[PDB]
Parts: C-alpha cells; structure tokens; sequence
C-alpha cells in the first residue's frame, strides 16, 4: 500500500477520476463549455483533434 | 521526421517538387513566355494537390 | 457525489488491503449507475428525461 | 469569471473598504498584495492575476468632495489596490448634476479598467439607498452603465435608509433611485437599519458604533455570498446561475436576507434549517408567502444528514408557499473559510423573494405621496427644476413602484398565470 | 448484363425516375456509370472496417444502449461468416448509425 | 556576409557612432581595435579581418559642414575605424544640390571601400526622416547607389520626425525622401519620436536628454537585429532571409518595431510572448491587421517551453490576422550577448508588417496637401525651382504614397488575391 500510493499515486488518480470524469471540478467545466461553444455548434464531421487539443489548454 | 513513415515520403515528395520548381523559375528570368505555361500548369496543380493532402496530416 | 463520495472515502482511507480498496471502488461506481437513469430498468425513465431536454433547446429557438 | 466592483457614496465606500480588508485577511494576502506563506483557492474573481500574485482588487472608487476617502488613504490597504482607479451635496439633484458634469473621465476610468480586465460579468455597486452623495449620482451613472453595457449583470448592495425624519427630499431621492434600480438594475439587495439595530441591541448592548458593526455584518454577508466563488465550490460560480433561481419576473429582483448565528461569542443541519425558517434570524423587518428561497451554508456538516434535513423540513411542512407554481427551498453548501478564526462553525445565509417587501415599498409610497400632496419638502432645487420642470419623473417612478406592488399582490394571488 | 439492369433499377429507385424515356433518367444513368468508371478510391481495407464495426459497438455500450449493442455485435458477427462483406459495410456506413441510440425496436 | 554601413546626417551619425561604441564594448574589442583578452563569435559582418584582429568597422561617414563630426573626432573610437572613409542647409533642395556637386569623390570613397571589401551584401543607412543635411543629399545619393549597384539590399534606419511644427518645407522633404525610399530602397524601418518619448516618460522621469537616450534605444534595436549574425546563430545570418519573410509586396517594406522590456532597472517565454502581443510594448504609435509578424529573442529560455508558448498563444487566438493568406507569427531565438551587463535577461524585438502605418502616411499626405493648397511653405528655393520648375516630383511622390495606401487598404481587404 505504502509504495502504491506514493510512487504510482493510486489515490490521486481516483481524485482525478472524480474531478474530470465524474465532473466534480465544476470550475473547469463552465469555462470549458464557454470556450467550447463555436466548436460544438459546428457539426463534428468537420471537427478534428487538432481543433480540440489546445482550446483544452486555454481552459487548463 | 526522417524515420520512415508515410509522413516522411510526403515530405520527400514536397522537396522534389520544390527542386523541380526552382529549376524552372530560376532559368525562366524576368517574365517571358518560353513554352513555360504547360510546365507551369503541372507544377501549380501538383503544389495545390499535395498542400491539400498536408491538411489531412495535421491531426 | 456527496453521500456517495463519503462512502468511497471511508472504504479506501481505512482499508488495510488492496483488494478491499478495489471492491470499494467497484460497488461505488456501480451504485452511481443505479442512482442515475443508466440502469437496465430505468432506460424508459431516461427516455422520459430525454423528452424534457428537447423542449429546453426548443425554447432557445 | 471577472466581476468589477463599484464603490460610491460614504456608506458604499465604507463597506467596500471593510470588505476588501475582509478578503485581504481572509485569503493569504499581505496588506501590500503579496501572496503569503499560508496561501489553493480560486483567486481571479476580483483579484488581478499579477506575476507574484499581487491579487489587486477590481475596486473602482469614484466620488466628489472626498471626506471618507481620506480615511481610506491613511492605511496600508491603499497599497493593496491602486491601478489608478481611485478618484477624488446630499441630494438626488445635486449628485445627479455633479455626476453629469464629470461623467466622461470617470467613464474613461471605467473603460480603462474594463479593457484592462480579461472579461466582464457583473457590476457590484457598493451603495446605500439615499446615501447622500451616492444618490442621484449613482442613479445617473447606473443609467450610463446600463445604456453603455447592456450585456452585464447589476447587483446593488444597499440598505434601507432609517435616519428618523434632516433631509426632507429623501423619499423623492429614494423614489427616483428606486426607479433606476427597477429599470437599470437586475438585482437589488436592501436591508433594514431598524432590524439590524434590533439584532445589535439583541445580541449585545452596543448600538452606538452602528457604522462599524454594520460594516462587519454586510461584509460577512458579501463574503458569504461570494465564498462559493472565491473558494473552490461546485455551483453558482457564476453570478447568473445564482440569480436565475430567485427571479421569475425581471422587475421582482428584491431579496430578503437572513443570517443564522445572531451571536458569535457545531450542531446538525436540520437545526440551522429550523432556525433560518424562523423570522427572528432574518435581518429584515396581510398574507405574504415567498416565491423562492435559497440558502447558502458554510461549516462542518454531515453530508448525508442534509438529505435527512430537507426530508424532515419538508414533511414538517414548516412553511407555506405561493399558489402559482413549483418552486422549492434550495440548499447550497460550501467550505467553511480557512485562515480566519472560526467561531460558531455553522453560518448560513438566505436569499428569498418575498412579497412582504411590497409593504415596505408602500411605506415609501405613502411618504412620497404625503410630501407630494403637502409639496413643501422638495425645497425647490434649481438643478431639479431645470432637470425636470414638472417633476413627473417622480410620478413615473411612483407608477413603476405601483406596477411592482400590483405584480407583488397578483403574484400573491393564484392568478399570476394571468397578468400581474 | 445483370449489372446494367441493376444500375438502371438503382437510378429508378433512389432517384425516383421510373420512366426510362425521361432524359433525366439517361443523364442520371450516364452520371452513375461515369462515376463507377472513374477509379479514384483505394480498395477496401478489411481491417479498418473491422475497427470501425468494433468502435460502433463501443459507442453503443458507452451510451448504455445494451439491446442495440448486443444486436449490433450479434448481427455483425453472423454476417461476417459466409471481402464483399466489408464492402457493403463501408458502403452503408460513411459515418455510423443514424437515429443515434433510438433504433433498437427489433420485432423478432 | 559583408555589409557596408552608411552614416549620414546629424542624427544618423549620432546613432552610428553610438552603435559602433556599442559593438566595441559588446565584443572583445579595445578602443583601438585590438582584440582583447576576453574575446568565439562571427566577426566579419562589419569587422575588417586584420592580422591582429583589428576588427575595423565598415563605417563610411559622408557629410558637409561638419559639426557633430568634430564631436566624433575627440574620442578614442576614432582610432577604432579610419580606413580614410570618413569625409568632412537643412532642406531637401540644398542637400540635394550639395550632394550633386561632390557626388564623384564620395562615390569614389564608396567604390574604394567596395573593392576593398571581400564582398557586398547590403547598404545600411544611418539616417532620420528629414534629418536636415541628411534629407535631399541622402535621397539623391541613394538614387546613385541604387542605379550604380542594383544587386544589393537597402535597409534604412530612420525615425519619423516630430519637432512640433521651424522648417515648413519638412513635409515636402519627407515626401520626396519617402519617394526615394519607395523606389530606391527595399526596407525602411521608421520609429515615432512621440511614442519613444512616451516610453521614456513612462519608465523614468527623463525626457530632456532625448538624443542620448534614443541613441541607446536604437543601438539596442540594431545590435539585437544583428546579434544572430555577430554571434553564432543558426538562421537569418543573411539579411535577405530575414527580409523575405516580412515582404509579400516589394513596395510594402515598412515595418513596426517593439521591445519587450520597457524597464531595465528571467521568466518563461509564454509571458514575453503575451507581453509583446500587447501594443504598449511597441515603440510606434479603422481595422488594421498585421501581414506577418516575426520576433527575435535573446536570453535564458527553456528550449521545450517555446513550443508550448507558441501552442498556447495560438490556441488563445490572442491576435487577429489578415484575410488573404497563410502567414504566421514567427519565432526566432539567439544567445544572450556576453561581455556586457545582463539586466532583465529576456529582451525581445519584433518586426511586423502592419497596415496601421498607412494612417501615418496619410497624416503626412494631409500635411503635404494642406501646405500645397496654401502654397506658402516651400519658401521658393532656387535650387528646388531649377531642379523642378513645376514641383511635380512632389506630385509624383504623392501619387506613389497614395498607390501604397491603396495597396495597404486592399491588402486589408480579402481582395488582395486581386490587385491592390
């Protein structure tokens, strides 16, 4: 237990599976979706990861 | 991007098109018709096509 | 995410075995499926809830 | 996101400076702006993101003939913010005309701070109703912001004036300012000086430094209202998501406030729920039922017993409510704020849309109508006379507040399915 | 021989042109044959088709459409047992399933 | 390779002498030319490869009626260079005629230095727009070099004149000199004395020794522009590779300059990128979008975070840009220069092709047109009258700068796929 929770940080993963995947960090999501409006209003036939990857960064 | 990828072959193709482009426009001179239009058409169509392909390798 | 987070938070922070942590995370993740409408029984209820999200975006137009 | 705070008038500059001292002591902030060795939390709501985290408050001070601004000056918290946004009678007409003549350079101060900001989301006006220099000037300038920026939110912190009427034009000043609060503002929080003085004489035997104590009270109010933003919470991290639940009608934006610990010199959440449901924990003084009630709590809670608390308070049916429509009491929870002394660990604060405020409006209506029929309490200001020869702006405001009283009373009726 | 009749029947069916003596029929038929003869695509990668089918199954399970996921897997597994398979699959596809998770009303 | 530097006029000789003092202090150079005990780097751009590394600057000083040249004389840096390339009114006509009468021997000085050089790549003119003795003489002599050497590059360092109009023929002088800058020069860097004085009053309270301070500023500019050459860098070790990215049109060669530290009395590259993207770090004063922006940086950087910086500045979309065409912001990096005191370790410099300069051109156009319609501000020079009886050279320059303004505004349009 002692090595798994510090050298590979088993707890912080559960913490960041909660903040993001369970959407527990709500501060991130509102500015994310605020910046994400022009992308999502375009149909994703014309969306790619290169449009996505760093509006991620402005949000972060 | 020297490791053998599809990407690397595309980059080599761009370089060879650039070399053939340089050879024509260098010897051309100041603007003059020297039967240049056919070679020009092949060259500009090649640049447009391959640059369009390079927007498909951006993801 | 608050009563649930409490249950998971106890069953890891005391747990003196890896296998107890594993099965603490397990039942927690499965329980959130039953609290929401993503269960096998509640698919119809989820359809009802989808039908009330249609009018919200409709009201925008 | 980024909200720019406005402080004006003697009273508004007082509670604004006190609240900035509150947030400097609250977060890990030096009196110079320097991030301290105990500072994490969300620090960009009013805090300028400087390099060494000089969290400079977005605080714009604009008045004329400075008196209390000198008292703000001799302080180390004049080094907390100064991006040069600090700027150097007691009637509505005089303040209106004085705001008219210098509107351009102070609006340039507004614009400079606006483009200097990353974004703009709200105007928070530190004010008091008929606050002397604040009145007239604030209504005028509020019209300038609402005309100039129609895409932003207005919250006006003010108190109901009770000075035991001496200025006799005060119902006129409050009536015109209240007109501007109806048509140029989207949220107005008013509090009774009477009921606050009653609570002050209730908990202790001090009523004489009333200015200093009321600064503590409304600074606790405003820090508690913004605590979910300034410390990482989950919801109402926008102002607009908080405002939307309270308002079914964009002219009914006047809210009642209450605070659950009346002494500060803990227990479960059902208990504070029952406490806040009593009208003696309320800071504000026929049948009146609330439209929608929402509460913020900060303290040491049981995360399952809040469900049980709403369950028992519901099945108690300890309240009435309004005929027209499904609303609820609404719970909201955040952290108990660190880095301050934490006494009486549960502190709750309530925002409710109540029809009882229409009686308070009618009191001011009756006062204005009485002084209007007597017509010896305007003192014939020449600025008021050239501003309005017939004084029908006061007639139009009285029409507006009467329409609001009609909306209040028809909202008391189940016929607010029909028009109010 | 049957090819030509099939391309005519396709024009009639999809384009809604049931009269071969309409000039628009012959224009659509000439367009269809000239499109078939303009070889401009790579041949079908069976592995890419399999990856897309599996991903469609994943999208159904991610959306908790269990009946649609189980039917998707079952039908694709049965059809892929006795080249032209992957052809017809890509052909139908071009994107994915329409009516996103709301077409699981299997009678039988 | 080998570039010969030209200094002329009072202003141009000032910043040229200051810049040669800058490069003498910068590299391991004595005031006599002797290589010092701390000198490696590329030292053949302006430096004569003598035997004992007497790195003699390729500095040709040509004027008439020497005043500031005497101040250059009483100095040990008159022993740095003298291959006998130093040569002994304020109007365009007077300077033009004076350059006409002695063009032959000073062009012999040019030719002697040219064949004395190993190669020739560029003419760097130290100048100011309407620089008194520099104006007229410089436009004439620039025509002589462009006719005589058409295979070389012309960069003209000059400043926009602001002397608060006194010479009244100054818009005529600048208009004719600007014509010669359009048709006989391939790059013109101009800077506003107004904005530089604003930055000088901004960082400190000194504006009175403006000549001395502006010498420091443009000497930092020019050393930073040539640092990638004079110290071993990777690219833009030719002038032409630097010039090619900026220019899509050989008449639009007028560039805006900015400098990221405004105080000198460090941090990451994303930060200076955001700083330089602000228009208050710019040394120069409708809708205007840049054609192409390129930046040089010198300092202590993280070599991976420059990728991250371009990534975040791109996805911020903190700029606009031009409709017609794929350009970019362009990063360029070199060493922080040794052997000088290194304060505020990151110093960045930007070259951008902006359409905002067309307004500045239109200001001078309106001034010239006003004085032309009045027609009392040419003072009837006899040299100007015999040089041009109808003064249609000024009409032709006004036509040229109007064509450039049209090219600027159609380049603002997406229809610069069509003609501008």
């Amino acid at each position: 237990l002692d090595v798994l929770n510090k050298k590979y940080s088993l707890l912080d993963h559960m913490q960041a599976m909660r903040r993001y995947l369970l959407l527990g960090q709500g501060d991130f999501i509102r500015h994310l979706m605020d910046l994400l409006k022009p992308e999502l209003v375009r149909p994703a036939t014309t969306l790619y990861q290169h449009n996505l990857t760093g509006i991620l960064e402005t949000a972060v | 991007f020297i490791l053998l990828k599809p990407v690397f072959h595309c980059l080599n193709e761009i370089l060879d098109l650039c070399h053939s482009f340089c050879s024509l426009v260098s010897q051309n001179l100041g603007p003059l018709d020297e039967r240049g239009a056919a070679q020009l058409s092949i060259l500009v169509k090649g640049f447009s096509r391959q640059s369009s392909l390079l927007f498909k390798i951006l993801s | 995410l608050e009563c649930s987070w409490d249950e998971l938070w106890n069953k890891v922070q005391q747990a003196q075995d890896l296998d107890h942590i594993i099965a603490a995370h397990e039942v927690f993740l499965d329980t959130i499926i039953s609290r929401c409408l993503l269960d096998s029984d509640s698919r119809a209820l989820l359809n009802q809830l989808r039908a009330v999200f249609d009018q919200i975006i409709e009201l925008q137009n | 996101r980024e909200i720019i705070t406005l402080q004006l008038g003697q009273c508004g500059n007082q509670i604004g400076f006190e609240f900035w001292k509150q947030l400097c002591a609250e977060h890990g902030i030096s009196p110079e702006g320097i991030v301290e060795e105990f500072a994490t939390d969300r620090k960009d709501v009013f805090f300028y993101q400087a390099d060494d985290e000089h969290y400079i408050p977005r605080a714009v001070l604009l008045d004329l003939e400075p008196r209390v601004i000198h008292s703000i000056l001799n302080s180390p918290y004049a080094k907390l913010y100064n991006p040069e946004n600090i700027y150097l009678g007691n009637n509505w007409a005089s303040g209106f005309s004085q705001g008219e003549k210098i509107h351009e350079d102070i609006f340039d101060i507004i614009d400079r701070e606006a483009d200097g900001s990353d974004s703009l989301e709200g105007f928070v006006l530190c004010h008091s109703i008929a606050g002397g220099t604040g009145s007239g000037l604030g209504s005028y300038l509020l019209e300038r912001l609402n005309d100039r920026y129609p895409k932003k939110l207005v919250q006006t912190y003010s108190v109901f004036p009770n000075q035991d009427e001496d200025v006799v034009v005060q119902p006129y000043n409050s009536l015109l300012t209240l007109k501007r609060l109806t048509q140029n503002a989207d949220c107005v929080v008013v509090l009774d000086n009477t009921a606050l003085n009653r609570i002050a004489t209730d908990r202790l035997h001090i009523q004489n430094p009333s200015f200093s104590q009321i600064n503590q009270l409304v600074s606790t109010i405003m820090s508690a209202s913004t605590t979910t933003l300034r410390y990482p919470g989950y919801m109402n991290n926008d102002l607009i998501g908080l405002i939307a639940s309270l308002i079914p009608t964009p002219r009914l934006h006047f809210l009642m406030t209450g605070y659950t610990p009346l002494t500060t010199d803990k227990t479960t959440v059902l208990d504070v729920m029952r406490r806040l449901l009593q009208p003696k924990n309320v800071m504000v003084s026929t049948n009146h039922c609330y439209i929608a009630i929402l509460n913020i709590i900060q303290g040491e809670v049981d995360p399952t017993q809040v469900h049980k608390s709403l369950q028992r308070i519901r099945e108690r049916k300890l309240a009435n409510f309004i005929p027209w429509g499904p609303a609820s009491i609404q719970v909201a929870l955040s952290r108990k704020s660190p880095y301050l002394p934490s006494a009486h660990r549960v502190s709750g604060l309530m925002m409710a849309n109540h029809t009882s405020i229409s009686s308070l409006f009618e009191r001011t209506c009756r006062q204005y109508d009485k002084l209007r029929k007597r017509e010896a309490f305007l003192e014939q200001f020449r600025k008021e006379d050239m501003f309005k020869d017939n004084f029908d702006e006061m007639d139009t405001s009285r029409e507006i507040v009467q329409q609001l009283i009609d909306e209040y009373h028809a909202a008391t009726r189940p016929d607010y399915i029909s028009w109010g | 021989a049957q090819q030509e009749r099939d391309v005519r029947e396709l024009v009639r069916g999809v384009a809604g042109l049931q009269d071969e003596a309409d000039p628009n029929f012959q224009l659509a038929l000439n367009f269809a044959w000239s499109n078939f003869r303009f070889h401009r695509f790579l041949d079908v990668n069976s592995h890419k088709i399999e990856k897309t089918i599996e991903g469609i199954y994943e999208k159904f399970v991610i959306h908790s459409d269990l009946s649609k996921a189980a039917s998707w897997k079952r039908l694709t597994e049965e059809f892929l047992n006795a080249d032209a398979h992957y052809s017809i699959l890509s052909l139908l596809l071009c994107l994915s399933d329409s009516p996103s998770n709301s077409s699981y009303v299997e009678t039988p």
